[PDB]
């Protein structure tokens, strides 16, 4: 099993970005897919999870209302939609797939991740 | 249209027990009684069914057999008559008023429902005396959680106070679960400050009426 | 109460019309006086029509309009057609008679077993 | 070839029973007089049919001036019409019980269907007249059969006394009375009957000793009258001992008949149904024979009144469509009831023996003045006049 | 009956769906009933698309396929509890496995507390040892006990809150059981809490 992120770069401060994670050898129509970021030092923290279809999206407190994760289950990839950018976040991000069917968290398969840099 | 249960105490495995449905108001010749369980956390489950004659009356695999249902058109009243009761059969039946001729009528767009449901007993099968809990401190070792385990009582209820009620928050009493024992079982907990824990008393107070028990506990670092 | 068989309900979108039709069970000589009850889910059994004897054709005073009971002399069945249905006619619609055997046997009640109808888009 | 006649018409039918539905062996005896008048009336017709060379209708012609001539043919034209708004519920009746299709179908279909008659003529007659023969006694036979115990002295001794005042302050006893009569006396059989004994092989003129033929033709009539009389007699005491004296008093009209017999325990169960088809088969041929025979009656009475003439298709058509109007009339206004629809019957019957003086006047003023007159014209006379009251009287209590 | 949704996630005024799953019975028509925690369950649509005399018209029916559903257009905040879906049969009903609505809130991962067992229920000859998850949504969570490493299995049982009032939040208490005489076989008692708030395992432990 194999993630690849995309999409990252320099963006200015209220800008937009879009991240993919591309998937391979595993079916992700089954399995929540979730991103996460890590700025250097800190702790890798989670941004947000896409359920399987119906069963709901959930965010961090500090992307709230400016992110949107959606999924593209037929091309095994999923994507976070980055709205109204701020300096905070500034991060590697990631996308992991999680395992357990049944939502608990079995992150066991992560990308290599991608760098956002939100300055002017 | 005020359907009453009622009959509804404590029994020894295998034994045999009655549930009276009181009726009122409406002409009770004109609708059925249906007898719906419900575990303790889950589902429905229906189980019984009784016209105004008892020449209709269907039933439900799970008591298949082990159940007689009869009517009493003379106070509207509905019996059920439980024999052989089984460990699980714990739970918490009612009443509820429907069709009379309820069969004749299902079908590919049309079902009457369940229009006036009652309050529900409490049956319990056990072989469980009453007994008062022990009570133990959870021990606390920039929030700290502390607590008591109120463990091996029976029957429910018990309610647990802290510090005689002048601490309500943050405090979780979780819900109890039944022991291999056939005993309740349940944690209190409550989180505060880690800087209160050197000069702050926390007492849980707990009460198990049936048993009349009641204990203070002190939760020392 | 049995021996008498309704028939003719059946889903039906607001506004449409359909005819039910009280029966008997085998070789009745009269249907004195017929009655069309109504025992929506959440109600009680109100009462819709009343055919006498002879003709009274009585109705109720919210269905007056729509509901054109009827009889039918000649194989004995009363009828009962509504027409421009409303999503609150939505009910179990019983039937009454006041059969009586033979030409010298005194009357005597009969009530149905009554027929669903549903009303919805 | 053999035997073939019928002599119940659903006007006389439905009368007498329902005259023994409601109030029992009272009207009993009214059914014999009426008869009996009949019985001399054909006789005076059948005198004047054969001498004077005329026909009742040429005979008022020549008493009368054009526009009284056209209120009497207007008069004739009523009453054939009434004849044929009975036969035409018969069969609408008829077909409604056998099959099953509602009334108006039965009524239209009766109306613009004359070409069966074309049709079976084409076909063949001993074999229809031998079978509708067949199966009219054989449904009297039925009825016979299923008369059971009941009281003689009670049939009789109200047959006898004539209660007076019972037969005259009912006026509902009035309206059932007028009924039987002009249900057995028929104007338009008075017509036919003057026309058709003018063709019997008696010397027209040349034989003042014909009236060898007056007597054998009247010995026939009298036959012919008597038997109807029997058959009236029957379903009269029919309706009495299968209706009387029970809750709601049941009107008794047709349909109830139709019932009664199959619901009728003793009867077992399938035999029920099967007198009951074989009933409505009964009513429908008696419809069909009672219209045939009417129409040359309605062109008799045209040629002799307005002295103009027109094919038979052309009068039968039109007199029954001008009959089938009421009749949709009065079902789509009343919405189909059979209590309804029986009514219009009897009224049609009842305004029948209404109309009847207005040709039974001439008839006895023809026979006052030529060759051959009647020594006791007062039986006429006093029928006549206790008619006019009876009649006045019935329209007055409106 | 199968109803498809289980724990259908929503917030206020919105709109959400529920969708009951025939499970190729006689198919006579469902009758949606609701039934909030420990009360009576009310009637709320019979014949799978009316409406009972006196119920808020928010509701709704629909017949799709055979697949019966049920569609709240705006969510109230009063409209929080379990939806049963009724199939009728040929001699007997029954009700389906019920799904459960609930209030939408952004993730909150679990704080980890454990808690040995004290000497006054030792000298009793039984130790509870109780491994505390405080605050936490969604509900799901695995709770593993370690003895000196070793996983543990059959000697635990687990309860869980009710859904907070005020903050939508869970809370669970796993509480693992040993005779006086194995829980002083071993030093090191752990537990080690997952959720899909926390990106690695949590482990609360104690030396005996």
């Amino acid at each position: 099993v194999q993630l690849q992120e995309s999409g990252g770069g320099l963006v200015q401060p209220g800008g937009s970005l879009r991240l993919s994670c591309a998937a391979s050898g595993r079916t992700i129509s089954r399995y929540a897919m979730s991103w996460f970021r890590q700025a250097p030092g800190k702790e890798r923290e989670f941004v947000a999870v896409a359920r399987r279809s119906g069963d709901g999206a959930f965010y961090a407190d500090s992307v709230q209302g400016r992110f949107t994760v959606s999924r593209d289950d037929a091309k095994n990839t999923v994507y976070l939609q980055m709205n109204s950018l701020k300096p905070e976040d500034t991060a590697v991000y990631y996308c992991a797939i999680d395992s357990d069917t049944f939502y608990s968290g079995s992150y066991d398969y992560w990308g290599q991740g991608t760098q956002v840099t939100v300055s002017s | 249209v005020q359907l009453v249960e009622s009959g509804g105490g404590l029994v020894q495995p295998g034994g045999s027990l009655r549930l009276s449905c009181a009726a009122s108001g409406f002409n009770f010749s004109y609708y059925s009684i249906h007898w719906v369980r419900q575990a303790p956390g889950k589902g429905l489950e229906w189980v019984a069914y009784i016209s105004s004659s008892s020449s209709y009356t269907s039933y439900a695999d799970s008591v298949k057999g082990r159940f007689t249902i009869s009517a009493d058109t003379s106070k509207n009243t509905a019996y059920l008559q439980m024999n052989s009761l089984r460990a699980e059969d714990t739970a918490v039946y009612y009443c509820a008023r429907g069709y009379q001729y309820w069969q004749y009528h299902a079908s590919w767009y049309w079902n009457g429902g369940l229009d006036y449901w009652g309050q529900g007993t409490l049956v319990t099968v056990s072989s469980a005396s009453t007994k008062g809990p022990s009570v133990f401190p959870l021990a606390p070792s920039g929030t700290a959680a502390l607590g008591c385990l109120v463990k091996d009582y029976f029957p429910e209820p018990v309610t647990v106070s802290w510090n005689s009620g002048a601490l309500t928050s943050g405090v979780h009493t979780f819900p109890a679960v039944l022991q291999s024992s056939g005993l309740y079982s349940l944690s209190s907990v409550v989180t505060v400050p880690s800087s209160s824990l050197g000069t702050q008393t926390y007492i849980c107070n707990v009460n198990h009426k049936p048993s009349n028990t009641k204990v203070d506990k002190k939760v020392e670092p | 109460q049995r021996q008498l068989v309704e028939s003719g309900g059946g889903l039906v979108q607001p506004g449409g019309s359909l005819r039910l039709s009280c029966a008997a069970s085998r070789s009745i000589f009269s249907i004195d006086t017929a009655g069309w009850f109504r025992q929506a889910p959440g109600k009680e059994r109100e009462g819709v029509a009343t055919i006498t004897r002879d003709g009274n054709a009585n109705y109720a005073d919210s269905v007056k309009g729509r509901f054109t009971i009827s009889r039918d002399r000649a194989r004995n069945t009363v009828y009962l057609q509504m027409n421009s249905l409303e999503p609150e006619d939505t009910a179990v619609y019983y039937c009454n008679a006041a059969i009586r055997t033979t030409v010298r046997t005194s009357a005597q009640e009969y009530w149905g077993k009554g027929t669903p109808v549903t009303v919805s888009s | 070839m053999s035997v073939a006649v019928g002599y119940m018409d659903p006007g006389n039918w439905i009368t007498s029973m329902q005259g023994g539905a409601q109030y029992g062996y009272t009207l009993l005896f009214v059914i014999l007089i009426s008869s009996l008048a009949a019985m001399l009336l054909q006789s005076m017709t059948v005198r004047l049919g054969i001498a004077t060379g005329k026909d009742l209708a040429q005979m008022t012609r020549h008493f009368l001036s054009k526009p009284v001539a056209i209120i009497f043919w207007i008069i004739a034209e009523l009453a054939i019409i009434a004849t044929d708004i009975a036969e035409v519920i018969g069969s609408a009746i008829a077909l409604d019980l056998i099959f099953g299709i509602p009334l108006i179908v039965g009524a239209l279909i009766t109306v613009f269907d004359v070409f069966l008659l074309l049709f079976i003529m084409r076909f063949g007659f001993r074999k229809i007249e031998a079978i509708v023969g067949t199966l009219i006694f054989t449904v009297l036979a039925i009825f016979v059969f299923e008369v059971f115990i009941s009281s003689p002295q009670l049939t009789d001794i109200l047959n006898g006394f004539v209660p007076h005042k019972e037969i005259v302050t009912n006026q509902g006893i009035l309206y059932i009375a007028l009924g039987i009569i002009g249900a057995t006396i028929m104007p338009h059989n008075l017509y036919l009957h003057s026309s058709i004994v003018q063709s019997r092989k008696y010397d027209r003129h040349d034989n003042q000793e014909k009236a060898q033929a007056i007597k054998y033709a009247t010995i026939d009539s009298n036959l012919q009258l008597s038997i109807a009389f029997v058959v009236n007699c029957l379903l009269l005491t029919l309706g009495a001992a299968l209706f009387f004296g029970t809750k709601t008093n049941d009107l008794g009209g047709f349909y109830d008949l139709y019932h009664a017999l199959k619901t009728e325990p003793v009867l077992g169960a399938t035999l029920g149904g099967i007198m009951s088809t074989l009933f409505a088969v009964a009513l429908l041929a008696s419809g069909q024979n009672s219209t045939i025979t009417g129409t040359l009656a309605g062109q008799i009475v045209m040629e002799g009144f307005l002295r103009l003439s027109i094919p038979n298709w052309l009068r039968r058509l039109i007199t029954r469509a001008l009959a089938v109007i009421p009749v949709i009339i009065c079902l789509i206004i009343f919405k189909g009831n059979s209590e309804k629809i029986e009514q219009l019957l009897v009224f049609s019957q009842v305004f029948l023996s209404i109309a009847l003086p207005f040709s039974l006047i001439p008839l006895q003023l023809a026979t006052s003045n030529k060759k051959l007159m009647g020594p006791f014209i007062n039986k006429t006379w006093v029928n006549i006049i206790s008619w006019t009251l009876i009649v006045i009287l019935s329209g007055l209590n409106v | 009956m199968t109803q498809s949704p289980s724990s259908l996630s929503a917030s206020v005024g919105d709109r959400v769906t529920i969708t009951c799953r025939a499970s190729q019975s006689v198919s006579s028509a469902v009758a949606w009933y609701q039934q909030k925690p420990g009360k009576a369950p009310k009637l709320l649509i019979y014949s799978a698309s009316s409406l009972y005399s006196g119920v808020p018209s928010r509701f709704s029916g629909s017949r799709s396929g055979t697949d019966f559903t049920l569609t709240i257009s705006s969510l109230q905040p009063e409209d929080f509890a379990t939806y049963y879906c009724q199939q009728s049969s040929s001699s007997l009903i029954t009700f389906g496995q019920g799904t459960k609505v609930e209030i939408k809130r952004t993730v909150a991962a679990p704080s980890v507390f454990i808690f040995p067992p004290s000497d006054s229920q030792l000298k009793s000859g039984t130790a509870s040892v109780v491994c505390l998850l405080n605050n936490f949504y969604p509900r799901e969570a695995k709770v593993q006990w370690k003895v000196d490493n070793a996983l543990q299995s059959g000697n635990s049982q687990e309860s869980v809150t009710e859904q907070d009032s005020k903050d939508s939040t869970y809370s669970l208490s796993s509480t693992l059981t040993l005779s006086k005489a194995d829980y002083e076989k071993h030093k090191v008692y752990a537990c080690e809490v997952t959720h899909q708030g926390l990106s690695s395992p949590v482990t609360k432990s104690f030396n005996r």
